[PDB]
DNA sequence: TCGGATGTATATATCTGACACGTGCCTGGAGACTAGGGAGTAATCCCCTTGGCGGTTAAAACGCGGGGGACAGCGCGTACGTGCGTTTAAGCGGTGCTAGAGCTGTCTACGACCAATTGAGCGGCCTCGGCACCGGGATTCTCGA
DNA sequence: TCGAGAATCCCGGTGCCGAGGCCGCTCAATTGGTCGTAGACAGCTCTAGCACCGCTTAAACGCACGTACGCGCTGTCCCCCGCGTTTTAACCGCCAAGGGGATTACTCCCTAGTCTCCAGGCACGTGTCAGATATATACATCCGA
């Protein structure tokens, strides 16, 4: 439904500069939106994965927590 | 209770009963909970020590995960440790290319 | 629900006597707690089954706070157990 | 006014210091569902859930912006390009 | 409590 | 005595490629495959019975663990396979 | 039948199987559909790089599987590439790939 | 056993190089080269060695080089496991 | 007399065809004893230990260098230079 | 069996 | 524009170390029966998610002028490939030896299991204190001469 | 080096939202005993890891050359950057409904355990075979002329 476009070119500007970037160039914008998209799938399946294992139909933090553990990206601060 | 004639602050027991109940083993000795409440309570210290210093340099009291993450990735040795741990709401180290400078 | 929050506190109040914690640094703390046990537990439990051994013990948990932990920090924590199990047989 | 290369390392060392979310919640939430709904229909979303998603891809995105600027200054510019994206994530081992 |  | 998965591992490749040979240095990476693969999945589903405070590893937690694992494709089949397989043990 | 995998029409062991998941420490009780799941599966995957492994050794004119044959299989497959992307295989070498700009 | 990193001989880094399809080496490689090989040898071989000690052993085992690099992420099939 | 990079093509065909160790068996095994007397006087090895670490070493060394020759050709180069090798192993995590 |  | 010298793929021999098949038999997999409890199913409640509304106002979108950096071209010097003659030690095949890995016997010290306590630890609740924000001044930067 | 113009930190008012401390209950940790078996320990075997030697010879080394290619520099130009204006929708309460998570209780069928026999699978034994060099020959393939 174009959702990915509500990820604006100034939060990709702000996400650079917390990275310490200094200039752009303006296919970043693009760019990013499809590793961002990809990204977001892969964590997603697996917790819909795990979502559908316990039979239910809410996601929960817990899901994305183990979902983001599978992939050696451990995240801290939401019951991790 | 086995914390306190070990000498600690963590709970021996409930290390006992996590260790015998997390399906590690059949078997578990005796100082395997003491050890290991041992080696949490140590890190646990290490990382609020440090974390605590980066709150007083802050000049604030209360811990937060800011200090969290400053103590960890100011520290060498625990930056390899908790290598691929995201802190939520930790955000970064300030860093600037020399190059990027003017 | 239990959780390692009031021990934590206790080692914050004997490390820094003024000072306070947020509940997000505590929910932050308390998943690092978790996770570093679920690791030396799981590196114990591969040597134990390793060596075809059925019992985790003081060794093998040595062994395992050796193999993840890098440097000082090993070195120290091997330390603080052994005087751990030291003073709990002796007590 | 001020001359380009002075606002850019004012926002760098603002962004650099804060902590909060850099994105907007509402589109991230909508992405979210919209990504899910090939997985999944009817499919619901505890906030917390959709607050870890955020932490998770922001984290992300940003160590990859540090890698792409790494590029960027190996190769002898300033300004990080999609090549400089693209070598970042090959060789981090993801595409 | 040994710390570095 | 040293169990290992040689025989069912050169019959496969019997039903599979039937006039090919293997030799005993790729057999024995065959061996360390199968054993790599039974870990992942056997852990993946430990993991989940322990999230899900079961006690016991049915097939739907195999299955789960496999989808997890496995690549798409791959995934498709493999639950195709293991869905046939259950299905005609019990039905025998 | 006797065996449990002619039950199930297998090669693999799912007696073997079952023991293995039953000494594992990975759960306190084992369910008896699981080990013919994962034997069929761990038989599926066998199938799969095997016949890749001898479609290399036919392209190279031979007649036995080597581990050269297994790591080509295995990295040109974009899926088992994936499924096995931090595995070293002995004596595999490598892809044979060249980049562009190097060619004259 | 001293001075043995330089029995890592320069054709021998040339080689390694060409089999990841380098075209051109500068000189400086071989000393860069010779410190990353030494760093991941003395990490693998640390952990291996480990497990021997544990194992009460004063022999070092294929199988503890094979646990080592397991551990470090960098699975090796081939020698067992 | 061959056109410099020629011969390099060639070896590097040669050398991407066969599967064979390419460092010296003995060198290596000494490094490796070397090293390892840091940790625990008077060990003894396997052979096949020995062979394991050094297929690992090779294997590790080449990704390394085929790391480093796409960041070497994306600075517009075609020579791999020191630092190729420092920002493949900062972008990997080593 | 069945393969891709 | 033709001729040449080096490497590479092709034909055939061989003696091989390697492997594909047959077998003793013993240990592990299968049968038969039960004992219990893990999990399924049903039912209820109330948390917490989802959907809508009205406003405001900060962030987004957009255009504009320019200057700064990306990029193409060019010339130079140096450093790396290439090839050849000389120096070295890896590799191979043996030969000897004893350390240490592995397997059998034993038997005791330690951990599992159970019944019964009693207290440490988990929720509800208050009350009040330090930091988010704002009003105002001063230091640290930049932009222009 | 020397002017002004902004951005932001520090000082003080302050208020307020949730953390630190305080209770009631309760289940889980502790304490005692009993008991089976895991593993420390002791000893005999036999493999294999280490050590010494002698010979090829293939790889490592040093050197001389020259040619491609890092590298600096200069100029063009186009493409981000900073900035002011209009436009969009996020955010913030706030309400309304109810789907579904989370809990308790009753069944019952699926798995652990145990005693048996009984062959599948390992180690052993053994005879044939695809091919790595080895020798010789034809086909590309750029490099000097």
């Amino acid at each position: 439904r174009d959702n990915i476009q509500g990820i604006t070119k100034p939060a990709i500007r702000r996400l650079a500069r917390r990275g310490g970037v200094k200039r752009i160039s303006g296919l970043i914008y693009e760019e990013t939106r499809g590793v961002l998209k990809v990204f977001l799938e892969n964590v997603i399946r697996d917790a819909v994965t795990y979502t559908e294992h316990a039979k239910r139909k809410t996601v929960t933090a817990m899901d994305v927590v183990y979902a983001l553990k599978r992939q050696g990206r451990t995240l801290y601060g939401f019951g991790g | 209770s086995r914390s306190s004639r070990a000498g600690l602050q963590f709970p021996v027991g409930r290390v006992h009963r996590l260790l015998r109940k997390g399906n590690y083993s059949e078997r578990v000795g005796a100082g395997a909970p003491v050890y290991l409440a041992a080696v949490l309570e140590y890190l646990t210290a290490e990382i609020l020590e440090l974390a605590g210093n980066a709150a007083r340099d802050n000049k604030k009291t209360r811990i937060i995960p800011r200090h969290l993450q400053l103590a960890i990735r100011n520290d060498e040795e625990l930056n390899k440790l908790l290598g691929r741990v995201t802190i939520a709401q930790g955000g970064v180290l300030p860093n600037i290319q020399a190059v990027l400078l003017p | 629900k239990e959780s390692y929050a009031i021990y934590v506190y206790k080692v914050l109040k004997q490390v820094h006597p003024d000072t306070g914690i947020s509940s997000k640094a505590m929910s932050i703390m308390n998943s690092f707690v978790n996770d570093v046990f679920e690791r030396i537990a799981g590196e114990a439990s591969r040597l134990a089954h390793y060596n075809k051994r059925s019992t985790i013990t003081s060794r093998e948990i040595q062994t395992a706070v050796r193999l993840l932990l890098p440097g000082e920090l090993a070195k120290h924590a091997v330390s603080e157990g052994t005087k751990a199990v030291t003073k709990y047989t002796s007590a | 006014r001020y001359r380009p290369g002075t606002v850019a390392l004012r926002e760098i060392r603002r962004y650099q210091k804060s902590t909060e979310l850099l994105i907007r919640k509402l589109p991230f939430q909508r992405l979210v569902r919209e990504i899910a709904q090939d997985f999944k229909t009817d499919l619901r979303f505890q906030s917390s859930a959709v607050m870890a998603l955020q932490e998770a891809c922001e984290a992300y995105l940003v160590g990859l912006f540090e890698d792409t600027n790494l590029c960027a200054i190996h190769a002898k510019r300033v300004t990080i390009m999609p090549k400089d994206i693209q070598l970042a994530r090959r060789i981090r081992g993801e595409r | 409590m040994a710390l570095r």
